């Protein structure tokens, strides 16, 4: 399997859930979504599998991760991020 | 979760160089994917709106991508 | 079945307890429902010797008793 | 401060080891939540032990299977095991 992407169903919901209950969302959007959230999640994998690489680490950790969000434009991203963290910890 | 945290696992494994993973990291990548569909969706759905639709359709999408610089990575995942 | 990030806060009620792996939460996970599955047939023995249809607080403590893998829930569910 | 997994959850796996006619007394669910809870703090805390022997700092798989069959859950490490084979 090279590519593999989230299911269209919760990816489908998420889409639902961002824009009012009055709008319909195209079978070929929904799918287009898909496709860019397997991409953003490489895009963002390989910076971080680089940062952490390099301090000879072997797993991608939360910095990484955020290091990653900063150096890629998604530096917006990290603030929520580290809130969605400290409630599980 | 929202988000299947062992399918955002494999999409991780693609590259060569991830084999072994935290436990931090498909939680991030989980909340961090549920922000970017909402963010993407959202733009594509100004667009809608501004032509006066009700159907966010792909080449709204496909626009919203050309617009903004954070998605200078999608420039040839959805093409014109 | 059971959502990680609760069983994970059980963890970590232990105060000699701070940080956990990945895995941890997913073997208790399934650990958890193997066990709850466990205590509740051992304990339907007993809504069966009383030819019952409801199983009981009364039959839970009762095979409590009758297993030695749960006698550190002695304290935990008198009779 | 005592946590608990949700009770709906605990009386769903109940419910999927008893008899088609049987039933499931609130007093038995809240019983069970109540010593599924113990059952973690039970074992974790022999884990945390042979963790924290070994000069380690967070408990892992073996951690856990170890303390399983050092308390008395042996018959769980070889499920557990392959339980934790598939999804690696």
């Amino acid at each position: 399997e090279q590519d593999i992407y989230l299911p269209i169903a919760n990816v489908a919901r998420i889409m639902k859930n961002a824009i009012p209950q009055t709008g319909k969302i195209a079978k070929d959007a929904k799918e287009c979504v898909q496709e860019c959230v397997s991409e953003f999640i490489s895009f963002i994998t390989s910076e971080a599998s680089e940062r952490c690489h390099q301090e000879k680490r072997k797993t991608i950790n939360g910095e990484d991760i955020l290091f990653a969000m900063s150096t890629l434009g998604f530096d917006s991203y990290v603030e929520p991020l580290k809130l969605y963290l400290q409630k599980f910890r | 979760q929202e988000l299947p945290l062992a399918r955002i696992k494999k999409i991780m494994k693609l590259d060569e160089d991830v084999k072994m993973i935290s436990a931090e990291a498909p939680v991030l990548f989980a909340k961090a994917a549920q922000i970017f569909i909402t963010e993407l969706t959202l733009r594509a759905w100004i667009h809608t709106e501004d032509n006066k639709r009700r159907t966010l359709q792909r080449n709204d999408i496909a626009m919203a991508i050309t617009k903004f610089d954070q998605f200078d990575f999608l420039i040839d995942i959805v093409p014109r």
